[PDB]
């Protein structure tokens, strides 16, 4: 009910750090599974009596209303859900608006928190969504250049760049030229990542010998240059079409092998769909039906499904393996109107 | 003394540029000076067989590979036409470069080579005489020659058995494209010794058709729709010391004069024609099927790039904020759903676009509607769909100006299915 998923994470990660208060009066509130809420409850109840201590009334009453609201939202649960739960109340200085969050994270809480503060304390939220296993990747030919980056499934352009190398006003480059620029654009973008950790391989992708020069000249700062993938990937095109074609002949980097299950996947579903194997389960029902048999090889869902977590929970157990299909996947609307999100492949025939 | 473009095609290594070249030489367009001084070169970085192909490949990648990369314009003239002839490369990457090359084209030359391994591999399923046969079609190119070429390599020894081998295999596959196959010539011809290039060849007695500088006067002129509005797919943008930053193109349709305002959409910058010249020739107008540079005052290079299309101010290209088309799929292995985004080949232009919905299967042959918004396409489909460019992108409606209205659909670096374009919202 209450769970949501790593990507529902992130995008809530967002709007909790805008979050600020002139005083130490945002609640931030973890409990691990398991643990009694009337205990919890006792606890807040000991925070409450000492709200009369604090001399500043404005601030007395911000922690006051915020300690409600989670007693509140926190009366109306029986016991906490798999992944304990966490709250986050209070009210937004520069907005106006106050709010209190309760959710179940994607993976569980290994210990007991309650702060005030100025902000929200998310740290333990955003170690739990950095998998820091980012790819950058640059496409270069002798004129034209894309910068993408790759993070789970998602691809996505960066820059695109298109320089002055020849085939009033007078405007002329030289290779070596644009490669530099190339270089420092990709360094501006890619370099920051690298020293939060978050990057960790950089491709290099592109049409015949411009990637390999590219390379071997100084073009690309010596942090991102050590982390370089060893394979050039050949590809003809640029933007995103240049950088899904690179992220699925990069064959030797395990950073990207969930982008190509994640494509691969689809394309074996639609295959099924166009030889009429009928080996595809969808609906709620047949997809729980085919589940419970052990019947299903591989689940597709989407992102977007509330329930999310439920299916990649039963799936573990079933013996299928999981696709979250992310709304940058180009069949994902279609997966969502057509087959509600949610669908099986067989690896064996029910009827 | 009418113009022609010709587009030379076929696949990696089977001889494109070493004929365009040879041809050149043998009418005497090429310095012999300079043929010789190309020889040396060619010779002392071992690749003496690249001496005629050395003419059209200049870049410095081209030569060290030994590849066609992008197109190469020159000018020549037979006794009925000045042609202006178009060298496109081989190699899978490039075919994006091939495609620019069959949009400016009036006719082309399939040049293929009878060398054992070589004419199947070509041919084979991915092979790039099949692909650039299906793009010549798509891109509009009706007339078409053949030179079954390399007759003179050991392999082959000019064998008529092996010619009428090749010519029997490519006419099925023609057929099954729509060509009209009895009317086109298959030239045996040697692009490296020069057999049947201008003169007849004392080595093939058994063959009676045309030479190919016959065959080429044998093609008929295109019309010239001069009457619609001036559309000018920019192939490429130069910056050049006393023009500034010129444009080059063909031009489909409508007239272009010095004095000219244009603009250049989807950027909707505006500049101003200095000057026209088509090779080397200053014009003061230039009309359909001219292959043209024009001067631009007023507009920096950075502002347009190739795919672009000029148009005057009065009626400017159509961009297209989304576009409706019949498509065939020639191929894919799996399915085609709504979101399927490949890339439009489109004139000189090539952007995704994305499939935002299917509203019809079709009969590929009859052209009724057998379905009613499928749930997918696969190879062999035939539809009436929507699209959504990723990026500006300029369309007209086939029924308009057929020329920007007709394209390919590629991805992960294949031809997926062809297109004419039906209707189109205007940005
Ligand atoms: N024996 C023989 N070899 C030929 C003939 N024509 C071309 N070749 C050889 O075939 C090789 C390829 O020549 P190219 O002219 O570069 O072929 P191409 O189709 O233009 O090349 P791409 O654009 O890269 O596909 C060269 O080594 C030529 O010498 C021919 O008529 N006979
Ligand atoms: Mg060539």
């Amino acid at each position: 009910r209450l769970t949501i998923s790593k990507r529902e994470l992130a995008r809530l990660l967002k709007e909790l750090k805008k979050w600020s208060a002139p005083a130490t009066v945002l609640l931030s509130l973890y409990i691990p599974p398991g643990r009694p809420l009337s205990d919890v409850m006792t606890l807040l109840r000991q925070e409450y009596s000492i709200t009369d201590n604090i001399k500043l009334k404005r601030t007395r009453q911000a922690v006051k209303r915020a300690l409600s609201a989670a007693m509140d939202r926190l009366q109306m649960l029986t016991s906490t859900p798999p992944n304990g739960l966490v709250l986050f109340c209070g009210e937004d200085m520069s907005t106006g608006k106050f709010e209190c969050f309760m959710f179940s994270p994607p993976e569980p809480i290994r210990v007991f928190y309650y702060r005030t503060d100025k902000r929200f304390i998310t740290d333990f939220l955003e170690d739990m969504v950095e998998d820091n296993n980012a790819i950058g990747i640059i496409i270069v030919e002798r004129d034209q250049a894309t910068i993408g980056l790759l993070k789970g499934a998602r691809l996505e352009v960066l820059k695109e760049l298109e320089g002055f190398v020849p085939g009033e006003r007078i405007i002329e480059q030289m290779v070596d030229e644009f490669f530099k620029k190339v270089g420092e654009e990709a360094s501006n973008l890619l370099v920051p990542l690298a020293e939060k950790g978050v990057l960790k391989g950089v491709i290099v992708a592109g049409p015949g010998l411009a990637k390999q020069e590219f390379v071997e000249g100084n073009y690309l700062d010596y942090r991102l240059k050590k982390i370089l993938a060893p394979e050039l990937v050949d590809v003809a095109y640029q933007g995103l079409q240049g950088l899904k074609e690179a992220v699925m002949k990069a064959e030797k980097v395990v950073e990207a092998q969930m982008y190509r299950d994640a494509v691969n996947a689809m394309e074996e579903f639609k295959l099924h769909l166009a030889k009429g194997t009928g080996m595809i389960v969808y609906g709620e029902k047949d997809v729980e039906a085919a589940l419970e048999m052990g019947a299903v090889k591989t689940l597709l869902i989407h992102e977007s499904r509330e329930d999310l977590e439920e299916w990649v929970e039963k799936a573990k157990s079933s013996g299928a393996q999981v696709i979250v299909v992310p709304e940058s996947l180009a069949e994902a609307e279609w997966f969502l109107k057509t087959f509600g999100g949610l669908a099986g492949i067989l690896r064996f025939r029910i009827s | 003394k009418p113009h022609m473009n010709l587009v030379v095609i076929g696949h990696v290594d089977h001889g494109k540029s070493t004929l365009v070249g040879h041809l050149l030489y043998r009418l005497g367009y090429i310095e012999e000076k300079k043929l010789k001084e190309l020889e040396e070169q060619a010779k002392s970085r071992g690749k003496e067989s690249f001496k005629f192909a050395w003419i059209l490949d200049k870049m410095k990648e081209e030569r060290e590979r030994g590849i066609t990369i992008d197109l190469t314009f020159m000018k020549f003239e037979t006794k009925k036409y000045v042609f202006t002839i178009i060298d496109a490369p081989g190699h899978r990457d490039f075919v994006k470069n091939m495609i620019t090359g069959a949009s400016q084209a009036d006719a082309a030359i399939l040049v293929v080579s009878a060398r054992k391994g070589e004419f199947e591999a070509g041919m084979s399923t991915e092979g790039q005489t099949r692909e650039h046969l299906l793009l010549a079609r798509t891109m509009g190119i009706e007339q078409i020659i053949v030179a079954v070429n390399k007759m003179d390599a050991p392999d082959v020894n000019y064998d008529q058995k092996r010619y009428e081998f090749v010519v029997s295999v490519l006419k099925k596959f023609m057929k099954g494209l729509g060509y009209q196959v009895d009317k086109i010539p298959f030239i045996p011809v040697s692009a490296w010794k020069g057999d049947n290039l201008i003169e007849r060849s004392p080595n093939m007695p058994w063959y009676n058709g045309p030479t190919l500088v016959e065959a080429l006067d044998q093609l008929q002129p295109p019309a010239k729709p001069v009457d619609k509005p001036l559309r000018i797919p920019v192939q490429n943008v130069y910056s050049i010391p006393g023009a500034g930053t010129v444009p080059v193109g063909r031009v489909e349709t409508g007239v272009l004069r010095v004095g000219d305002k244009v603009v250049f959409m989807p950027p909707g910058v505006v500049g101003e024609v200095r000057s026209i010249e088509m090779h080397y020739q200053q014009l003061q107008q230039a009309e359909p099927g001219d292959n043209i540079g024009f001067a631009v005052r007023g507009v920096s290079k950075s502002d347009i790039k190739r795919g672009d299309v000029a148009g005057h101010l009065d009626k400017p290209p159509t961009v297209a904020e989304e576009f409706e088309a019949r498509i065939f799929v020639i191929w894919h292995p799996s399915a085609i759903t709504v979101g399927y985004t490949p890339v439009i080949h489109v004139h000189t232009a090539s952007v995704s676009s994305r499939i935002i919905e299917i509203k019809a299967k079709l009969d590929p042959k009859t052209g009724q509607v057998v379905e009613q918004n499928p749930q997918f396409l696969k190879a062999g489909d035939a539809a009436i769909v929507r699209f959504k460019p990723v990026k500006p992108l300029v369309v007209e409606k086939f029924s308009e100006i057929p020329q920007l209205g007709r394209f390919a659909m590629r991805d992960m670096n294949r031809t997926v299915g062809i297109g004419i374009v039906t209707d189109v919202k205007p940005a």
